[PDB]
Protein backbone atom coordinates (compact mmCIF):
# COMPACT_ATOMS: atom_id res chain seq x y z
CA UNK A 1 0.00 0.00 0.00
CA UNK A 2 1.63 3.30 -1.04
CA UNK A 3 -1.58 5.29 -1.10
CA UNK A 4 -1.31 6.06 2.13
CA UNK A 5 1.34 7.22 4.49
CA UNK A 6 1.14 6.43 7.80
CA UNK A 7 3.34 7.61 10.69
CA UNK A 8 6.49 5.95 11.46
CA UNK A 9 6.67 3.66 14.31
CA UNK A 10 7.87 5.45 17.46
CA UNK A 11 6.07 -11.87 18.43
CA UNK A 12 3.68 -14.89 20.35
CA UNK A 13 3.04 -11.79 22.83
CA UNK A 14 0.87 -9.63 19.68
CA UNK A 15 -1.68 -12.73 18.94
CA UNK A 16 -1.60 -12.89 22.72
CA UNK A 17 -2.89 -8.98 22.58
CA UNK A 18 -4.69 -9.37 19.50
CA UNK A 19 -6.79 -12.43 21.02
CA UNK A 20 -7.34 -10.06 24.05
CA UNK A 21 -8.72 -6.94 21.42
CA UNK A 22 -11.03 -9.79 19.89
CA UNK A 23 -12.16 -10.89 22.64
CA UNK A 24 -15.63 -9.11 23.28
CA UNK A 25 -16.78 -9.41 19.82
CA UNK A 26 -15.79 -13.23 19.57
CA UNK A 27 -17.90 -13.27 23.19
CA UNK A 28 -20.74 -11.32 21.18
CA UNK A 29 -20.86 -13.25 17.69
CA UNK A 30 -20.86 -16.43 20.14
CA UNK A 31 -23.62 -15.11 22.33
CA UNK A 32 -25.43 -14.05 19.13
CA UNK A 33 -25.75 -17.64 17.33
CA UNK A 34 -28.97 -18.46 19.60
CA UNK A 35 -33.00 -16.70 19.62
CA UNK A 36 -32.02 -12.95 21.99
CA UNK A 37 -34.15 -11.53 20.52
CA UNK A 38 -34.64 -8.71 22.12
CA UNK A 39 -34.01 -7.72 19.33
CA UNK A 40 -37.26 -5.25 20.10
CA UNK A 41 -36.57 -5.77 23.85
CA UNK A 42 -38.92 -4.05 26.84
CA UNK A 43 -36.61 -1.81 28.18
CA UNK A 44 -33.28 -3.21 27.55
CA UNK A 45 -31.87 -5.82 30.36
CA UNK A 46 -31.23 -7.18 32.12
CA UNK A 47 -28.30 -8.08 30.45
CA UNK A 48 -27.31 -10.22 32.49
CA UNK A 49 -24.65 -10.97 33.31
CA UNK A 50 -24.51 -14.63 32.08
CA UNK A 51 -22.43 -16.17 31.38
CA UNK A 52 -11.91 -4.04 41.58
CA UNK A 53 -12.12 -0.35 42.91
CA UNK A 54 -9.02 0.46 44.30
CA UNK A 55 -7.20 -1.07 41.05
CA UNK A 56 -9.39 1.23 38.24
CA UNK A 57 -7.94 4.43 40.63
CA UNK A 58 -4.48 2.90 40.57
CA UNK A 59 -5.02 2.41 36.53
CA UNK A 60 -7.09 5.97 36.65
CA UNK A 61 -4.31 7.86 38.15
CA UNK A 62 -1.48 5.95 36.37
CA UNK A 63 -3.14 7.26 33.15
CA UNK A 64 -4.08 10.69 34.07
CA UNK A 65 -2.30 12.13 31.08
CA UNK A 66 -3.64 9.93 28.85
CA UNK A 67 -7.12 10.23 29.83
CA UNK A 68 -7.16 14.65 30.27
CA UNK A 69 -5.82 14.09 26.04
CA UNK A 70 -9.15 12.02 25.46
CA UNK A 71 -11.91 14.36 27.47
CA UNK A 72 -10.04 17.45 25.16
CA UNK A 73 -10.20 15.28 21.65
CA UNK A 74 -13.93 14.73 22.40
CA UNK A 75 -14.21 18.47 23.72
CA UNK A 76 -12.58 19.91 20.66
CA UNK A 77 -14.38 17.16 18.43
CA UNK A 78 -18.01 18.27 20.27
CA UNK A 79 -17.04 22.08 20.03
CA UNK A 80 -16.05 21.88 15.93
CA UNK A 81 -19.01 19.96 15.87
CA UNK A 82 -20.91 22.44 17.26
CA UNK A 83 -19.29 25.87 15.61
CA UNK A 84 -19.56 23.87 12.21
CA UNK A 85 -23.74 23.42 12.60
CA UNK A 86 -23.74 26.80 13.44
CA UNK A 87 -21.97 28.30 11.03
CA UNK A 88 -23.20 27.86 7.16
CA UNK A 89 -19.80 25.75 6.42
CA UNK A 90 -21.21 22.88 8.15
CA UNK A 91 -21.01 20.77 4.54
CA UNK A 92 -17.67 22.59 3.76
CA UNK A 93 -14.71 21.35 5.47
CA UNK A 94 -17.34 18.59 7.28
CA UNK A 95 -19.18 17.42 4.19
CA UNK A 96 -16.84 14.45 3.63
CA UNK A 97 -18.04 13.10 7.56
CA UNK A 98 -20.03 9.49 6.85
CA UNK A 99 -23.33 9.49 8.16
CA UNK A 100 -22.08 6.43 10.63
CA UNK A 101 -19.28 9.09 11.86
CA UNK A 102 -21.73 11.22 12.19
CA UNK A 103 -24.09 9.58 14.66
CA UNK A 104 -20.59 8.64 16.76
CA UNK A 105 -20.56 12.48 16.81
CA UNK A 106 -23.92 12.35 18.66
CA UNK A 107 -23.04 9.85 20.78
CA UNK A 108 -20.09 11.31 21.83
CA UNK A 109 -22.29 14.12 22.81
CA UNK A 110 -24.46 12.00 24.55
CA UNK A 111 -22.46 10.01 26.16
CA UNK A 112 -18.63 11.07 26.25
CA UNK A 113 -16.39 8.16 26.53
CA UNK A 114 -19.12 5.66 26.28
CA UNK A 115 -20.18 7.12 23.28
CA UNK A 116 -16.77 6.70 21.53
CA UNK A 117 -16.63 3.73 22.64
CA UNK A 118 -19.44 1.99 20.79
CA UNK A 119 -19.04 4.31 17.89
CA UNK A 120 -15.54 3.14 17.42
CA UNK A 121 -16.67 -0.63 17.66
CA UNK A 122 -19.36 0.08 15.19
CA UNK A 123 -16.77 1.29 13.03
CA UNK A 124 -13.66 -1.34 13.31
CA UNK A 125 -16.78 -3.33 12.16
CA UNK A 126 -15.35 -6.91 13.97
CA UNK A 127 -18.11 -9.56 14.09
CA UNK A 128 -20.32 -9.01 10.91
CA UNK A 129 -17.38 -6.35 9.40
CA UNK A 130 -15.82 -9.81 7.10
CA UNK A 131 -19.57 -10.19 5.80
CA UNK A 132 -20.82 -6.12 5.14
CA UNK A 133 -16.98 -5.96 3.07
CA UNK A 134 -18.28 -9.10 0.96
CA UNK A 135 -21.63 -6.71 0.10
CA UNK A 136 -19.89 -4.92 -2.13
CA UNK A 137 -20.82 -5.82 -5.67
CA UNK A 138 -26.02 -6.61 -6.92
CA UNK A 139 -29.12 -4.17 -6.86
CA UNK A 140 -30.71 -1.47 -4.88
CA UNK A 141 -29.45 -1.27 -1.11
CA UNK A 142 -31.81 -0.84 1.68
CA UNK A 143 -29.37 -3.87 2.73
CA UNK A 144 -27.33 -1.23 4.02
CA UNK A 145 -29.54 0.38 6.92
CA UNK A 146 -29.77 -3.09 8.56
CA UNK A 147 -26.10 -4.12 8.79
CA UNK A 148 -25.52 -0.99 10.10
CA UNK A 149 -28.45 -1.93 12.99
CA UNK A 150 -26.25 -5.52 12.81
CA UNK A 151 -23.20 -3.80 13.75
CA UNK A 152 -24.95 -1.39 16.01
CA UNK A 153 -26.55 -4.07 18.09
CA UNK A 154 -23.34 -6.31 17.55
CA UNK A 155 -21.38 -3.46 19.01
CA UNK A 156 -23.69 -2.84 21.97
CA UNK A 157 -23.43 -6.64 23.32
CA UNK A 158 -19.52 -6.30 23.05
CA UNK A 159 -19.82 -3.51 24.92
CA UNK A 160 -21.80 -5.28 27.34
CA UNK A 161 -19.19 -8.00 27.82
CA UNK A 162 -16.34 -6.15 27.42
CA UNK A 163 -17.02 -3.48 30.03
CA UNK A 164 -20.38 -2.76 32.19
CA UNK A 165 -23.77 -3.83 30.83
CA UNK A 166 -24.74 -0.65 32.47
CA UNK A 167 -21.80 0.63 29.81
CA UNK A 168 -24.11 -1.06 26.81
CA UNK A 169 -27.06 0.24 28.41
CA UNK A 170 -25.82 3.83 28.49
CA UNK A 171 -24.30 3.02 24.81
CA UNK A 172 -27.38 2.18 23.46
CA UNK A 173 -29.29 5.25 25.02
CA UNK A 174 -26.06 7.04 23.30
CA UNK A 175 -26.58 5.65 19.86
CA UNK A 176 -30.50 6.17 20.43
CA UNK A 177 -30.40 9.65 20.82
CA UNK A 178 -28.07 10.25 18.65
CA UNK A 179 -29.81 8.34 16.04
CA UNK A 180 -33.11 11.26 16.25
CA UNK A 181 -30.78 14.13 17.02
CA UNK A 182 -29.75 12.73 13.37
CA UNK A 183 -33.53 13.83 12.16
CA UNK B 1 -20.17 -1.77 36.94
CA UNK B 2 -20.81 1.54 37.13
CA UNK B 3 -17.15 2.09 37.95
CA UNK B 4 -16.07 0.36 34.58
CA UNK B 5 -18.59 2.28 32.83
CA UNK B 6 -17.29 5.79 34.59
CA UNK B 7 -14.15 4.54 33.92
CA UNK B 8 -14.98 3.91 30.18
CA UNK B 9 -16.71 7.70 29.89
CA UNK B 10 -14.23 9.53 31.24
CA UNK B 11 -11.87 8.45 28.75
CA UNK B 12 -10.19 5.36 29.64
CA UNK B 13 -9.98 2.77 27.37
CA UNK B 14 -9.45 -1.27 26.94
CA UNK B 15 -5.58 -1.15 26.82
CA UNK B 16 -5.38 0.50 29.91
CA UNK B 17 -7.99 -1.77 31.56
CA UNK B 18 -5.92 -4.59 30.70
CA UNK B 19 -2.61 -3.34 31.47
CA UNK B 20 -1.40 -3.03 27.96
CA UNK B 21 1.79 -0.63 27.90
CA UNK B 22 2.34 2.00 25.61
CA UNK B 23 5.48 -0.40 23.96
CA UNK B 24 3.26 -3.01 23.80
CA UNK B 25 0.78 -1.31 21.53
CA UNK B 26 3.57 0.19 19.80
CA UNK B 27 5.09 -3.15 19.08
CA UNK B 28 1.73 -3.53 17.19
CA UNK B 29 1.23 -0.50 15.40
CA UNK B 30 4.91 -1.79 13.74
CA UNK B 31 3.65 -5.06 12.80
CA UNK B 32 0.80 -3.45 11.30
CA UNK B 33 2.69 -0.33 9.40
CA UNK B 34 5.14 -2.92 8.04
CA UNK B 35 2.40 -5.29 6.71
CA UNK B 36 0.37 -2.49 4.96
CA UNK B 37 4.08 -1.22 3.32
CA UNK B 38 4.13 -5.27 2.70
CA UNK B 39 1.12 -5.42 0.98
CA UNK B 40 -0.45 -7.79 2.73
CA UNK B 41 -3.19 -5.63 3.22
CA UNK B 42 -6.33 -7.75 4.57
CA UNK B 43 -3.54 -8.57 7.35
CA UNK B 44 -2.82 -5.21 7.94
CA UNK B 45 -6.14 -4.51 8.35
CA UNK B 46 -6.66 -7.17 11.04
CA UNK B 47 -4.19 -5.65 13.28
CA UNK B 48 -5.55 -2.16 12.85
CA UNK B 49 -8.84 -2.99 13.73
CA UNK B 50 -7.19 -4.54 17.07
CA UNK B 51 -5.02 -0.94 17.72
CA UNK B 52 -8.56 0.46 17.21
CA UNK B 53 -10.38 -1.21 19.69
CA UNK B 54 -7.50 -1.37 22.50
CA UNK B 55 -7.03 2.47 21.69
CA UNK B 56 -10.55 3.93 20.63
CA UNK B 57 -8.83 7.87 21.09
CA UNK B 58 -5.48 7.05 18.28
CA UNK B 59 -6.22 8.67 14.99
CA UNK B 60 -2.95 6.97 13.59
CA UNK B 61 -5.02 3.50 14.44
CA UNK B 62 -7.85 5.19 12.46
CA UNK B 63 -5.69 6.59 9.46
CA UNK B 64 -3.78 3.23 9.17
CA UNK B 65 -7.68 1.21 9.59
CA UNK B 66 -8.94 3.44 6.79
CA UNK B 67 -5.57 2.65 4.54
CA UNK B 68 -5.86 -0.85 4.75
CA UNK B 69 -9.53 -0.40 3.96
CA UNK B 70 -9.24 2.05 1.12
CA UNK B 71 -6.39 -0.43 -0.30
CA UNK B 72 -8.57 -3.38 -0.65
CA UNK B 73 -11.23 -1.34 -2.21
CA UNK B 74 -13.29 -0.96 0.50
CA UNK B 75 -13.88 2.85 0.43
CA UNK B 76 -17.13 3.14 1.71
CA UNK B 77 -15.92 1.71 4.98
CA UNK B 78 -12.42 3.27 4.54
CA UNK B 79 -14.39 6.30 4.64
CA UNK B 80 -16.13 5.89 8.28
CA UNK B 81 -12.64 5.23 9.78
CA UNK B 82 -10.96 8.08 8.14
CA UNK B 83 -14.03 10.15 9.23
CA UNK B 84 -13.92 8.87 13.28
CA UNK B 85 -10.04 9.56 12.57
CA UNK B 86 -10.44 13.15 11.55
CA UNK B 87 -12.58 13.98 15.09
CA UNK B 88 -10.02 12.51 16.81
CA UNK B 89 -7.64 14.71 15.08
CA UNK B 90 -9.33 17.58 13.31
CA UNK B 91 -6.25 19.22 12.14
CA UNK B 92 -4.57 16.09 10.11
CA UNK B 93 -5.57 16.26 6.44
CA UNK B 94 -4.36 13.00 5.61
CA UNK B 95 -7.95 11.94 6.71
CA UNK B 96 -10.03 14.34 4.68
CA UNK B 97 -7.75 13.99 1.63
CA UNK B 98 -7.65 9.87 1.29
CA UNK B 99 -11.50 9.89 2.27
CA UNK B 100 -12.28 12.30 -0.60
CA UNK B 101 -10.01 9.87 -2.66
CA UNK B 102 -12.56 6.97 -1.55
CA UNK B 103 -15.67 9.26 -2.39
CA UNK B 104 -14.40 10.18 -5.78
CA UNK B 105 -14.18 6.24 -6.87
CA UNK B 106 -17.45 5.94 -5.25
CA UNK B 107 -18.61 9.01 -7.47
CA UNK B 108 -19.51 11.35 -4.66
CA UNK B 109 -18.34 14.79 -6.26
CA UNK B 110 -19.78 16.75 -3.75
CA UNK B 111 -18.46 14.64 -0.50
CA UNK B 112 -14.66 14.33 -2.32
CA UNK B 113 -14.68 17.99 -3.53
CA UNK B 114 -15.40 19.23 0.64
CA UNK B 115 -12.27 16.44 1.37
CA UNK B 116 -10.33 17.65 -1.02
CA UNK B 117 -10.77 21.37 -0.22
CA UNK B 118 -10.55 20.77 3.62
CA UNK B 119 -7.29 18.87 3.03
CA UNK B 120 -6.00 21.54 1.28
CA UNK B 121 -6.68 23.96 4.12
CA UNK B 122 -5.47 21.87 6.79
CA UNK B 123 -2.22 21.38 4.96
CA UNK B 124 -1.62 24.64 3.94
CA UNK B 125 -1.58 25.61 7.65
CA UNK B 126 1.41 23.32 7.95
CA UNK B 127 4.67 24.18 5.83
CA UNK B 128 5.79 20.89 6.44
CA UNK B 129 2.89 19.23 4.08
CA UNK B 130 3.29 21.83 0.70
CA UNK B 131 3.04 18.45 -1.69
CA UNK B 132 -0.07 16.94 -0.01
CA UNK B 133 -1.35 20.62 0.14
CA UNK B 134 -0.68 20.95 -4.06
CA UNK B 135 -2.07 17.69 -4.31
CA UNK B 136 -5.37 18.59 -3.21
CA UNK B 137 -5.45 21.51 -5.09
CA UNK B 138 -4.93 19.63 -8.02
CA UNK B 139 -7.68 17.09 -7.27
CA UNK B 140 -9.69 19.81 -6.24
CA UNK B 141 -10.00 21.26 -9.76
CA UNK B 142 -10.52 17.60 -11.00
CA UNK B 143 -13.51 17.10 -8.96
CA UNK B 144 -15.21 20.47 -9.71
CA UNK B 145 -14.52 19.87 -13.04
CA UNK B 146 -15.81 16.61 -13.30
CA UNK B 147 -18.84 17.90 -11.04
CA UNK B 148 -19.05 20.69 -14.08
CA UNK B 149 -19.24 17.58 -16.64
CA UNK B 150 -22.28 16.06 -15.23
Amino acid sequence: GQGVVLPQPMQQELDQLRKTAQLGTANAAKLLGSSTLLNKLAFASPEEFEIKLADLERIRAENLKKIDENQTKMKEASEAADKAKKSGLASKIFGWISAIASMVIGAILIATGVGAAVGAMMIVGGAVGVANMAIQQETMKVLGPIMIAAEILVAIVSIAVTFGASAASTAMKAVKFATQAAD
Amino acid sequence: EPAIEAFLQDGGTLAMLNDVSTDTLEQLYTLGFNQYHAGKHDEAHKIFQALCVLDHYEARFFLGLGACRQALGQFRLAIDSYSYGAMMDLQEPRFPFHAAECLLQLGELEGAESGFHSAQLLAAAKPELAELAARAGIMLEVVKTKKDME
